[PDB]
RNA sequence: GACCCGGUGAAAUUGAACUGGCCGUGAAGAUGCGGCCUACCCGUGGCAGGACGAAAAGACCCCGUGGAGCUUUACUGCAGC
RNA sequence: GGGAUGACCCCAGGCGGUAGGGGAGCGUUCCCGAUGCCGAUGAAGGCCGACCCGCGAGGGCGGCUGGAGGUAAGGGAAGUG
RNA sequence: AGCUGGGGCUAGGAGUGAAAAGCUAACCGAGCCCGGAGAUAGCUGGUUCUCCCCGAAAUGACUUUAGGGUCAGCCUCAGGC
RNA sequence: GCUGUUGGGAAGCAGCGCCAGAGAGGGUGAAAGCCCCGUAGGCGAAAGGUGGGGGGAUAGGUGAGGGUACCCGAGUACCCCGUGGUUCGUGGAGCCAUGGGGGAAUCUGGGCGGACCACCGCCUAAGGCUAAGUACUCCGGGUGACCGAUAGCGCACCAGUACCGUGAGGGAAAGGUGAAAAGAACCCCGGGAGGGGAGUGAAAUAGAGCCUGAAACCGUGGGCUUACAAGCAGUCACGGCCCCGCAAGGGGUUGUGGCGUGCCUAUUGAAGCAUGAGCCGGCGACUCACGGUCGUGGGCGAGCUUAAGCCGUUGAGGCGGAGGCGUAGGGAAACCGAGUCCGAACAGGGCGCAAGCGGGCCGCACGCGGCCCGCAAAGUCCGCGGCCGUGGACCCGAAACCGGG
RNA sequence: CGGGGGGAACCUGGGGAACUGAAACAUCUCAGUACCCAGAGGAGAGGAAAGAGAAAUCGACUCCCUGAGUAGCGGCGAGCG
């Protein structure tokens, strides 16, 4: 379960579709704040796009995008990974994730 | 209860097929069909040439029901949905930038 | 659900490090007197054969 | 990775046996033909014949055991010198557990091939080879009940 | 009654059928294989030799370490005495 | 054997077959793929075909019917022929 | 030792029986219904798509065994020499 | 969220917009986030039930040394006889319960630690009560690699009904027009049922037990073909006729000649006068769980692995080392141990062990230090497959047996 | 003042089979299961040790996982555990 956790993230890596952030400039779950957010990222709803992050604002700012999957870090499965062309991670998110690693 | 919808005995819109674009008053609610009235929609019913009140003839149809799905109120412009106002102590529904 | 192990094997028999059955020679509890001492004393252990996976079986998870 | 070909490689086989058609396993069905093949035998491992299947064999292995049970006595579980070289330092029961060996066992008792190293083994008992290759450099810690 | 006409109209059985005879053959009793001999197509009334005709997984026989009813100085129990 | 492994060409053998052992596949229902894609310019299903591709189980293409659903390439389950 | 209406009692190893093992709701050497229950059946029957390779036995010993089994022999598949 | 267009009917397609804590799903004439019911989210009970979860309040209850020595559950303990339970089937048979006989004492008392004694130790019977965690699902709700009218409960429908039986009991079949009855006024044949026109409809071989409507089965028309043949009904080869096609070439039929012992099962052996099948459509038979043993795709390797459960999500996973298997084998065991067992035996003999590496690669030790290497040496865990064990274990089938009615 | 009767499963107690398995059968198994009876409830039972068992130990009862198919019981058979 740890090797591929891994191998997944890996992957998307490789392929350069991972994007770990931070700026997560839009703030109170607004669906419309979270669309711009994207659209000045890269976003632009082309490819999906598994989004993972702790703050359950961003959760429903996403959520309602039929190019996005909001999932808290703890449930970070490998099947959601492979199932989206795209990988944004919150930093937050990517500490939970080596933690649950040898 | 359970089976209240949208309008009543006042003037509507059908965005429907056939009878599109047309407008028209009370609708004669069903409602356990979900169908209206209005004074769109016509067609031509048979009717046995009995005496009763039909005495010989036959031919002549009313008004069809119309699934209450295919009408939208109107006032103060044409369709848009429907909004609900306190009225400070009662009830009553208002338009979206309009008024009953 | 679950095997048993055969409790009439584990009370005779004994399966060795490389996976051989053992067990002990057979005739010799009550036909001694006219029997030479050869006899009685070749009485030992032995193995057996084409029987011991037939028998293993049974010793399932005592092992 | 991506949806298409994460699939299982070279041998997943699924695959069952069924036999229902004319090419494999028809009528008889993948075996029998005969009779006595329709719920079951009644092993064979060790029963039928209807002779001795093979029990004839004596337990000489005797002590079954008594109806009260078996007796509770300190079970001693070896250990050669090839393992213990891995670490330095004064090597002891819970601390062997807590790595390779023992775990619960109960009672320690090193001994066997190996080679000695200079360092301190509480243990519970020591074979004969044991005391020698480790009086050449190293310790004993003995004794113990306590 | 059966037979003809008008009316209503079953059944068991049925691998499919374009269903002849004799010698012979064949798992040793042939419409169906072989050789030969007969023989235009389709029906109705009748006889029952055959289709090892129908019906009922032979009730006689044997097998099964099958069943059940009965007997006794077979075994082992039980009521009762 | 050529190597060029390209499953593409050569040489020489083998290929009757019940019980059984083994090896490849076809089709049916359902799941991920799916907030997708095919569909009223007509889905599933049905009736035809002398056409095409597979050794074959099958799969395509075309004409009529039919009138609202169906689901690839790759994989996963089983009330599967 | 008659027949008969109506009303009543006795039953499943039990009744009743001018005695046949008769009758006990059209079949009685132990009624019928439901359950245990999908009893058990070393017997009979049946067992569904395609192609490719190999390819048996009807023997011996023992068996309350003899139409059933365990082992060996004979087929096949993988690994090794 | 309007307009446009194809259409019988837009939600399809096109242009241009918008919401989203709401893009679950359902419905509207077809497929719609914005038409409708809803969903995310957020409110709400005068009355009745529930409810220490949060508050208080009652009832009841809490100590130390020294004396006396009064009390500490009776036909009871305890003993014997006859039994039941426990894994305990007379067994060395204790312990818990008790039908019979005998039958104590109150802490110097009395039972137990597997017959019985002796030390050591454990516990206070013959009075009673006590939540929570556990089991179940007539009822409500949510989900489904659950069925979709021969399936799924016996029942999607007026079913435990019609019907059988004295009774207990058994126990079915049977769903669908259309978006909307607009379900056919009137006319003709006819007694009617039925049709034929006409009319509604996008469609009427969608016309009312009406969606699609297959197969067996029964018709009408057309082509070919049969009245000197004979046969498991076919097949191969010529010929004639009729269709399609420009033509080489196909399709259909069969006149004559050749060749030809149905299918399945069971069998040494069947076309068999051995079994079974009237024909068609549909239901119908190697499964699942838990252990085991081989092979296999993987993870890690002197190690590998979690069970119950806790925390999360609401199709998200983590945590949890109690435990399991393997690293040592012998011996009945005491026991010893790379040895052990029989034996007096450093004779013998039975069981056991004696594994690395080609070496990735250079430090710029012209080593192998170590790491790397692949199963490995060597094993475990998961998946998959063959087979085995226990369960109905591939499916149908008894004559019978027992309990309650 | 209470009780009486009902309720699909689930609980306790009092009673309690045989087919089957042992490839026959009687000890044994199926099994204290099926079924009958009584009672209690949204749960019932059990429950403050005259306990366990070898640890200078634990500390009412109940439920899940291990212990463990161990120890043991057994025509030392089948099997029970
Ligand atoms: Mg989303
Ligand atoms: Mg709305
Ligand atoms: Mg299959
Ligand atoms: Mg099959
Ligand atoms: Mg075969
Ligand atoms: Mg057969
Ligand atoms: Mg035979
Ligand atoms: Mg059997
Ligand atoms: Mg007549
Ligand atoms: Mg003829
Ligand atoms: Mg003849
Ligand atoms: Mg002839
Ligand atoms: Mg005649
Ligand atoms: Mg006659
Ligand atoms: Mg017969
Ligand atoms: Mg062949
Ligand atoms: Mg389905
Ligand atoms: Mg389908
Ligand atoms: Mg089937
Ligand atoms: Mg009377
Ligand atoms: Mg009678
Ligand atoms: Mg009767
Ligand atoms: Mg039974
Ligand atoms: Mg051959
Ligand atoms: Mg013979
Ligand atoms: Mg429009
Ligand atoms: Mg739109
Ligand atoms: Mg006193
Ligand atoms: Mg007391
Ligand atoms: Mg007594
Ligand atoms: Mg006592
Ligand atoms: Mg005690
Ligand atoms: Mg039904
Ligand atoms: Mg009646
Ligand atoms: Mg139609
Ligand atoms: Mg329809
Ligand atoms: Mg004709
Ligand atoms: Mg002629
Ligand atoms: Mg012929
Ligand atoms: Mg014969
Ligand atoms: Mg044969
Ligand atoms: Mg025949
Ligand atoms: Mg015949
Ligand atoms: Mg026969
Ligand atoms: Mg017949
Ligand atoms: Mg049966
Ligand atoms: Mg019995
Ligand atoms: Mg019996
Ligand atoms: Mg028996
Ligand atoms: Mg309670
Ligand atoms: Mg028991």
């Amino acid at each position: 379960r740890k090797k591929g956790l891994a191998m997944a993230v890996a992957d998307r890596a490789r392929e350069g579709k991972l994007l770990l952030v931070e700026a997560f400039a839009g703030v109170n779950g607004k669906t419309k704040e979270f669309l711009a957010w994207a659209k000045e990222a890269g976003l632009d709803g082309s490819e999906s796009v598994l989004l993972v992050t702790g703050n359950e604002l961003v959760r429903r700012a996403a959520r309602n995008l039929p190019w996005v999957v909001t999932l808290a870090p703890e449930g970070l499965n490998v099947y959601d990974i492979v199932r989206t062309e795209r990988l944004v991670m919150d930093l937050d998110a990517w500490e939970v994730f080596q933690n649950r690693i040898g | 209860r359970v089976k209240m919808h949208v309008k009543k005995g006042d003037t509507v819109l059908v965005a429907s097929g056939k009878y599109k674009g047309r407008v028209g008053k009370v609708k004669e609610v069903l409602p356990k069909k979900y169908a209206v009235i209005v004074e769109g929609v016509n067609i031509v019913k048979k009717a046995v040439r009995v005496s009763p009140k039909y005495p010989q003839g036959g031919f002549i149809e009313k008004e069809a029901p119309l699934h209450a799905s295919k009408v939208r109120p109107i006032c103060p412009a044409c369709g848009k949905p429907t909004r609900v106002r306190k009225k400070f102590l009662e009830n009553g529904k208002k338009i979206r930038v309009c008024a009953k | 659900p679950k095997m048993k192990t055969h409790k009439g094997a584990k009370k005779r028999v004994k399966i060795t490090a490389s996976g051989k059955v053992v067990a002990m020679k057979t005739g010799k509890r009550h036909l001694n007197w006219q029997k030479s001492g050869k006899e009685i004393r070749q009485k030992g252990r032995k193995f057996v054969l084409a029987k011991p996976e037939a028998e293993r079986i049974k010793l399932l998870l005592p092992y | 990775d991506l949806r298409p070909n994460p699939g299982a490689n070279k041998r997943r086989k699924r695959v069952g046996r069924g036999p229902g058609s004319g090419h494999g396993k028809t009528a008889t069905r993948g075996h029998k033909g005969q009779k006595s093949r329709s719920g079951g035998l009644k092993d064979p491992r060790r029963f039928e014949g209807g002779r001795s299947t093979t029990l004839m064999r004596l337990p000489k292995r005797g002590m079954q055991g008594q109806v009260p049970g078996e007796i509770k006595r300190p079970r001693y579980q070896g250990v050669n010198l090839k393992d213990l070289a891995r670490f330095e330092g004064e090597v002891t029961p819970e601390l062997l557990v807590r790595a390779g060996l023992l775990k619960k066992g109960y009672r320690l008792k090193i001994l066997g091939e190996g080679e000695a190293k200079p360092l301190k083994v509480v243990a519970h008992a020591f074979s004969k080879s044991a005391l020698e290759k480790l009086k050449a450099a190293g310790g004993e810690p003995v004794l113990l009940e306590a």
